[PDB]
């Protein structure tokens, strides 16, 4: 089990673990995150009481090494730094569990929600889409636009997801105009899966890690690209049955963990009652189709 | 954006622009089987593609053939225009090549951004004008190469005769836009009003009668007449 320990908590904040969040009040006593499971990347983020404005946070690995959370009061916020001294790292998070100064990762056993969220999501995957290559860690935030975004503009800022473009040459095949416009597999499989992403465990991490930006940032873009490269699928009569078994999982998944009530602004009724009705897989995600209308009927 | 009354001067600036209608691409007979069930029998259709500054019109006739053997011929005709209209465009020399196309419905506006990708400086419209381009095929010389094509066919016409010699585009627009409407609503009174008088004849190379400008005016007169009538004789005021 590793640790995720903090300098103070000196603003009041609502600190996020995953898909965990407690809040720490102004000056409490509060040294960190312990118990977090090796062998999944972890998103910890932030939204301070003062502010609702921007929720920002940092994808890590804790295999890629010791990390602590320190409040910078000029730029005003909680930014994560690597100890690359091992042995005093040891000692003051052994230091703070002696004094029980450490919230424990609240894992239920029976519960594989992270696992089934990050499935496919690889922090060295994570640091191509966000471009600071000094640190192990990556820093999102609510108003990050993306590469497409900044096409329709600080660029080092940007998230760099894979633009996909229905519309443009790329997608388009000369003289197959109708047949790739309507039936868009050469674009999923040729362009994307054989072409940029090599293989479709690629393909769903950026997917999985643009919901999941979405989700914990309110990231439009990110969800912008979530509802692009689900549509893609759809969209495609031609999908390994292995890659729409897995996406159905993927999806039921991130519907069963969004709030019910950021399902208005999150969901984008155009692609999913495409998905579900209209497209070439519309029988092909029952699991997907089960969640979506048990719980929101209202979108379709 | 779109098209409509507030930017209708637009159609006669100097950029050149193209209208666009599918209405009369994929036509077909509906009849009984003898089995008593029903079948479509389809007949060749057209494009109407119309620069209505100029009057030139590149009406592309649609053969029957283009459709043996193939299935969803709706929405197959949409994507069959947009090919014509873009293959017209890369045929045509650069400083000819539209600005702008319009289409006088939406459902051709995918079809068409699709196949001009290549072309990212035209400008692919839609309008929220309801223009009666269907009728054209009320129009005997367009109605015959039509049906008489044995073959695909791009046949060069100026719907607007002559008459720029003597009016402006806005206006013979206009007329253009008044004859279509009357024949769409009432193709044989339509038809009656233009032709009543054998005296006044339509030359080899036009569409429309030789009417004095006089005769114009009474012309237009009568059609309205007639596009307001049936519009009582339809909603009974
Ligand atoms: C910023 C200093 N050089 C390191 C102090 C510090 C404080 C808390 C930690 F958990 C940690 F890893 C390092």
């Amino acid at each position: 089990m590793n640790t995720v320990p903090f300098t103070s908590a000196p603003i009041e904040v609502t600190i996020g673990i995953d898909q965990y969040s407690f809040n720490v009040k102004e000056n409490q006593p509060f040294h960190g995150i312990k118990d977090i499971p090796i062998g999944h990347v972890h998103v910890i983020h932030f939204q301070h009481a003062d502010n609702s404005s921007m929720r920002y946070g940092y994808w890590f690995d804790c295999r890629m090494g010791n990390f602590y959370i320190q409040y910078d009061p000029k730029d005003g916020l909680y930014k994560m730094m690597e100890e690359r001294d091992g042995a005093k790292f040891e000692n003051i998070v052994h230091n703070f569990k002696e004094r029980q100064m450490m919230v424990s990762y609240p894992k239920i056993d029976e519960d594989d929600t992270w696992y089934n969220l990050t499935e496919f999501v690889q922090m060295d995957k994570i640091r191509k889409i966000v471009r600071k290559d000094e640190n192990q860690f990556s820093y999102v935030d609510s108003s990050m636009t993306t590469v497409q975004e900044n096409e329709l503009s600080d660029p080092a800022h940007s998230l760099n997801y894979t633009v996909i473009n229905f519309k443009s040459r790329e997608a388009i095949r000369p003289g197959h105009e109708m047949e790739d416009f309507l039936d868009k597999s050469y674009y999923l499989n040729t362009v994307m899966l054989q072409g940029i992403f090599k293989n479709s465990s690629n393909y769903f991490g950026e997917l999985q890690f643009a919901f999941l930006n979405a989700m914990f940032f309110g990231n439009y873009g990110s969800s912008l690209q979530w509802h692009a490269m689900i549509e893609l699928i759809c969209s495609s009569a031609t999908v390994p049955k292995h890659m729409l078994d897995k996406l159905d999982e993927i999806l039921y998944y991130q519907i069963k963990t969004l709030p019910e009530q950021y399902s208005d602004i999150l969901l984008n009724e155009r692609v999913w009652n495409i998905c579900l009705y209209s497209s070439f897989q519309k029988n092909s995600l029952h699991n997907t189709e089960k969640i979506m209308e048990n719980k929101y009927p209202e979108l379709l | 954006g779109a098209m409509n009354s507030s930017n209708y001067a637009e159609l006669f600036n100097n950029d050149i622009k193209l209208f666009v209608d599918d209405t009369n691409v994929y036509r077909v007979t509906v009849h009984k089987t003898f089995e008593g069930n029903v079948a479509t029998k389809a007949i060749n259709g057209c494009i109407f593609t119309l620069n209505p500054k100029t009057g030139h019109l590149f009406l592309k006739i649609i053969h029957t053939s283009v459709w043996a053997g193939q299935k969803r011929l709706s929405q197959l005709a949409k994507w069959k225009t947009a090919e014509e209209v873009s293959a017209l465009v890369r045929s045509l020399p650069k400083e000819e090549q539209p600005k702008q196309i319009i289409v006088t419905r939406k459902a051709m506006l995918d079809p068409l951004e699709v196949h001009m990708l290549d072309f990212p400086n035209i400008a692919i419209r839609p309008t929220e004008l309801r223009l009666p381009f269907s009728a054209a095929m009320s129009i005997d010389k367009l109605s015959d190469v039509v049906m008489k094509a044995t073959e695909p066919q791009m046949v060069l016409f100026n719907i607007y005769d002559d008459w720029l010699d003597r009016i402006s585009s806005y206006t013979a627009f206009s007329r253009l836009t008044l004859l279509l409407r009357a024949l769409k609503t009432n193709e044989e009174s339509a038809k009656m009003i233009l032709l009543s008088d054998p005296t006044i004849t339509i030359k080899s190379y036009h569409l429309w009668p030789s009417f004095t400008d006089e005769q114009w005016i009474t012309i237009e007169s009568q059609m309205r007449d007639l596009i307001l009538t049936e519009y009582g004789r339809k909603y009974n005021v």
